[PDB]
């Protein structure tokens, strides 16, 4: 056979850095049921910023090795952020059942991307009790993957309707998390950031830090 | 590197009312909490009042309940502290500290500070 | 109700030494304590937020430690600008943002 002696790589000409900071360094995250979404395009993305931080504890990725992020190039990257309880983080997984998975935020079975969760007791805990966060409790059925359900209709699931007034046999579907620093780790609020990679053959926009070289012909 | 300038300090008679203002320019102001903290002439720092990112949650120190009012105006990126019903032991130094989070009573503490403005409560020239 | 007391009031050292200061809590505060550096010539600033987390922009020489009831700040270099007064604060219990007594640090 003939072994090569040369090796080349060509990447897009863009060099500007895009704001991963405004997703992670945001002062306050939106409610889990109405989870915020930020899209990222046309930049070079460095993942060494996220990886080397100690508090970013729960960093487990589906379909992509976390170490290989530094060189892969993606068409587009989505960022979703919200606030959930300590024991509720394990419920963020494709094909797994659970309250937020059922009614708040579900990952599709064919999901690709990484999920990041870290402790947030130093911002989302009030001694009297925080109620700025809401989570949906009642819904007729499971929510579709990557869907945001902000419906505020008063739930009736029984044989006698109330016709939309919270009298007998009707509850408001949205319940507020009661975060307090005294509670244990199992209920201690956490901040979660979910990255979805649209890995495809289309002309990509977001790439990892890499250096191009001369294009060898023959 | 943020700038927190404070004014309104001076000397007033007991029972009289004066005003404090603190202007913030080195950081985004509409989503940060703020606190007013007191430095005694010969004792340590003592917390006085606080305000959330929006004027929704308000807390006062125990020693000054029902005497001081803290106001915040996002349009001019400044907060005001109205001083009412003063006594002879509020002659300390008052600092304008900035909280890290957005609530009022959180594990987050005072992140950046500013120069204090002296106040004295007595009868003099 | 919480109480914080500092064993040292005035500490003596030199330019090239190291000294330690402890802050005790009357009741457990779940490691939510902060150390504030207070020069007498200018506005005080924070050094250590949380139990042992260093706030960005201050020299790495300062390092917080301790969790629960007893907390400690340590300094190893003592550059000649470290003459100041240090305070410990708790932010967990219902008496909000109570402070500890001063800790005068002097260089011999």
């Amino acid at each position: 056979r003939v072994q090569p002696t040369e090796s080349i790589v060509r990447f897009p000409n863009i060099t500007n850095l895009c704001p991963f900071d405004e997703v992670f360094n945001a002062t306050r995250f939106a409610s889990v049921y109405a989870w915020n979404r930020k899209r990222i395009s046309n930049c070079v993305a460095d993942y060494s910023v996220l990886y080397n931080l100690a508090p970013f504890f729960t960093f487990k990725c589906y379909g992509v090795s976390p170490t290989k992020l530094n060189d892969l190039c993606f068409t587009n990257v989505y960022a979703d952020s919200f606030v959930i309880r300590g024991d509720e983080v394990r419920q963020i997984a494709p094909g797994q059942t659970g309250n937020i998975a059922d009614y708040n935020y579900k990952l599709p079975d064919d999901f690709t991307g990484c999920v990041i969760a870290w402790n947030s007791n130093k911002l989302d805990s009030k001694v009297s009790g925080n109620y700025n966060y809401l989570y949906r409790l009642f819904r007729k059925s499971n929510l579709k993957p990557f869907e945001r359900d902000i419906s505020t209709e008063i739930y009736q699931a029984g044989n006698k309707p109330c016709n939309g007034v919270a009298g007998f046999n009707c509850y408001f579907p949205l319940r507020s998390y009661s975060f307090r620093p005294t509670y244990g780790v199992g209920h201690q609020p956490y901040r979660v950031v979910v990255l979805s990679f649209e890995l495809l053959h289309a002309p990509a926009t977001v790439c990892g830090p890499k250096k191009s070289t001369n294009l060898v012909k023959n | 590197e943020v700038q927190l300038v404070e004014s309104g300090g001076g000397l007033v008679q007991p029972g009289r009312s004066l005003r404090l203002s603190c202007a913030a320019s080195g950081f985004t102001f509409d989503d940060y909490a703020m606190h007013w903290v007191r430095q005694a002439p010969g004792k340590g720092l003592e917390w006085v009042s606080g305000i959330s990112w929006n004027s929704d949650s308000i807390d006062y120190a125990d020693s000054v309940k029902g005497r001081f009012t803290i106001s915040r105006d996002n349009a001019k990126n400044s907060l005001y502290l109205q001083m009412n019903s003063l006594r002879a032991e509020d002659t300390a130094l008052y600092y304008c500290a900035k909280d890290r989070g957005y609530e009022i009573l959180t594990p987050a503490s005072f992140d950046y500070w500013g120069q204090g403005t002296l106040v004295t409560v007595s009868s003099a020239s | 109700d919480i109480q914080m007391t500092q064993s040292p009031s005035s500490l003596s050292a030199s330019v090239g030494d190291r000294v330690t200061i402890t802050c005790r809590a009357s009741q457990s505060i779940s490691s939510y304590l902060n150390w504030f550096q207070h020069k007498p010539g200018k506005a005080p600033k924070l050094l250590i937020y949380g139990a042992s987390s260093l706030q960005s922009g201050v020299p790495s020489r300062f390092s917080g430690s301790g969790s629960g009831t007893d907390f400690t700040l340590t300094i190893s270099s003592l550059q000649p600008e470290d003459f100041a007064t240090y305070y410990c604060q708790q932010s967990y219990s219902t008496p909000p943002y109570t402070f500890g007594q001063g800790t005068k640090l002097e260089i011999k």
